[PDB]
């Protein structure tokens, strides 16, 4: 059990650090998802202006 | 990635306003073509009237 403690402690850190890079990831995505929408309509905007 | 979308939104806000501002002073512009379209419309007419 103490052993199965050990274990579990360092593997779910391994798999913290891969989901935390996953979450990262999304949230990037969503951010340059933003951007790009953003600067479509800049865009428009610029030409009318 | 956010430094970027940050000054993005900044810019995107910024280029909202700078095209109010211009609206503004389009209009602004407009008025006073009109005064001197008027005065350049009156003063032809009162040189025919005279």
């Amino acid at each position: 059990m103490e052993g199965k403690w050990i274990t579990d402690q360092l593997r779910w850190k391994i798999m913290s650090c891969k989901m935390r890079i996953e979450q990262l990831k999304q949230t990037i995505c969503k951010g340059n998802e933003e951007m790009e929408k953003n600067s479509e309509g800049l865009l428009k905007t610029k030409e009318k202006n | 990635v956010e430094k970027n979308r940050k000054i993005v939104a900044e810019n995107l806000e910024k280029v909202q306003a700078e095209a109010e501002r211009l609206d503004q002073e389009e209009a602004q512009y407009q008025r006073e073509y009109s005064e001197f379209k008027r005065q350049q419309l009156e003063l032809d007419d009162e040189l025919k009237s005279v």
